[PDB]
């Protein structure tokens, strides 16, 4: 019972479903650098030979 | 002459590099790269790599 | 023995836009072969989604006659009359016949009977090892770490050396798929020396994945010692692409090379990382670490660098070498400062007891967090 009342007091403030109305509405995150990174290796290469 | 001992020098070249420079740089500190180069009787740029790699 | 890991090998690769056109239909051809083959139906069922009616005849078929046979062979090792031997083998082939159609629930029933019914330590140990197989044959993770963590307390209780060499190889997998890459690297280097194996992959794969594990997180003088030295790697050589790859990138991160270090770079990401199942959803974070660490090694040894030589030596322009500096520094691995009026790259080495001091508050934050809530839950009770 102490637990019963934490849910009901704090309904006011979730409401009617504020669970579901919300859906109901509605290095990790760097991409491949192996692709970047190898392409700007053979452009550097490229001019270093040349010269 | 001995083909076992001729194997083994090549080897004591290199741990033996060590000891001399090890010894050189003991009480300095901030010592020329320059009066290195000379006792040990080896090139400038030569003794930098060895030094990174020590 | 031999599908029951290689399949899920394959099938990854299927799975993968990443791959080339040429890899993704040569391995095409070989799951097709062992679905028929080990009449997998339930489980290519499964697959097919992640990716002939004589199929599915066979399967009908096979599973009856297996089914029938089986059947009344249980029925009658039941029977007549001792479980010590018949009784306690008939389950361990109850079990088998669903681990090769893959289902997985009527397995984890029959084999439960077996462990649980009184036979040798060894038995319980062996038995266990197919459960956790189809763990990971399921690319489920977790499937295996309820189980292993079981067959970790019999281990000492049986105290067979062959077993404690089974258990360490099944644990060194479960931890390359999790990021934790320091345990599967302890596990893993004694593992090349020893290991029979068992319906899991073969004795190449397991060598080029002590080779990645190595550079990663090793000292330098313990990778010298422990895997360039390896009596293992020396006599096996290269008679794979894959192992060439890391290798030609371990000897220019020792030797202290530079120029040839981001060729290598970029070899081992095609013909390693890709292949290879577990290391395919590191491979953003394992390509980070490399270059941090290589970056790193060099500034520890020098106070200063100008940036034309630091940018020639790696072989990239200087443009291309100050924009990828930035991103690491604050994330702290490279501890150095740059300068671009003088064009110089100065090198901050300030660890000392303050390193140490931070780690202690920040962990210790936790610890009390946790005694708070426990506290007070049980004073209520």
């Amino acid at each position: 019972t102490k637990k019963k009342n934490e849910e009901i007091n704090k309904k006011s403030l979730e409401e009617d479903d504020e669970f579901e109305d919300f859906p109901i509405d509605t290095d990790d995150v760097e991409v491949d650098d192996d692709f970047t990174n190898e392409l700007k290796a053979e452009l550097d290469r490229y001019k270093r030979e040349n010269q | 002459g001995d083909e076992l001992t001729r194997s083994h020098f090549n080897a004591l070249y290199d741990t033996l590099l060590e000891s001399n420079l090890c010894k050189i740089i003991e009480p300095f500190e901030c010592v020329e790269i320059s009066h290195i180069s000379k006792i040990i009787g080896l090139d400038t740029q030569q003794v930098e790599g060895k030094l990174s790699q020590m | 023995r031999v599908p029951n890991y290689e399949v899920s090998e394959k099938a990854f690769l299927l799975t993968q836009s990443k791959v080339s056109i040429e890899q993704r239909k040569e391995a095409a051809e070989f799951v097709l072969a062992k679905i028929k083959e080990e009449e997998m139906a339930p489980y290519y069922k499964y697959l097919c989604e992640e990716y002939d009616q004589e199929l599915y005849n066979e399967l009908c078929k096979k599973n009856e006659s297996k089914i029938k046979e089986l059947n009344e062979k249980i029925q009658k090792l039941e029977e007549d009359d001792e479980g010590e031997l018949e009784q306690a083998q008939a389950w361990i082939n109850l079990g088998e016949y669903y681990a090769q159609i893959g289902d997985k629930d009527n397995a984890e029933k029959t084999l439960g009977k077996s462990l649980s019914k009184a036979i040798s330590t060894g038995a319980k140990i062996d038995v266990m090892l197919t459960i956790a197989r189809l763990g990971f044959f399921y690319n489920d993770q977790l499937y295996v770490k309820e189980k292993l963590e079981a067959v970790n307390s019999m281990i000492e209780k049986g105290g067979d050396w062959e077993r404690r060499n089974r258990y360490k190889t099944y644990y060194g997998i479960h931890c390359l798929a999790v990021r934790n890459f320091k345990e599967a690297a302890k596990l893993l280097v004694d593992s090349l020396a020893t290991f029979t194996s068992i319906e899991l992959t073969s004795y190449e794969s397991i060598a080029t994945y002590a080779s990645v594990t190595g550079l990663f997180t090793l000292e330098r003088t313990d990778l010298k010692s422990k895997v360039i030295d390896s009596p293992e790697l020396l006599s096996l050589i290269s008679t794979t692409a894959a192992l060439q790859s890391i290798s030609s990138l371990t000897i220019s991160l020792y030797a202290s090379d530079y120029a040839s270090y981001f060729p290598y770079l970029l070899e081992t990401y095609a013909n390693v990382l890709i292949p290879c199942k577990y290391l395919n959803r590191h491979a953003d974070f394992f390509v980070r670490e490399m270059r941090r660490k290589v970056y790193a090694q060099l500034l520890e040894s020098y106070k200063t660098l100008s940036l034309k030589s630091m940018a020639s030596a790696f072989g990239v322009s200087v443009a291309f070498l100050d924009n990828d500096l930035g991103k690491f520094i604050p994330n702290k691995q490279l501890n150095c400062v740059i300068d671009r009026v003088n064009g110089i790259v100065e090198t901050n080495r300030p660890d000392n007891k303050n390193a140490q001091y931070h780690l202690l508050v920040k962990q210790g934050d936790g610890l009390l967090t946790k005694l708070q809530k426990y506290g007070a839950a049980v004073r209520l009770t």
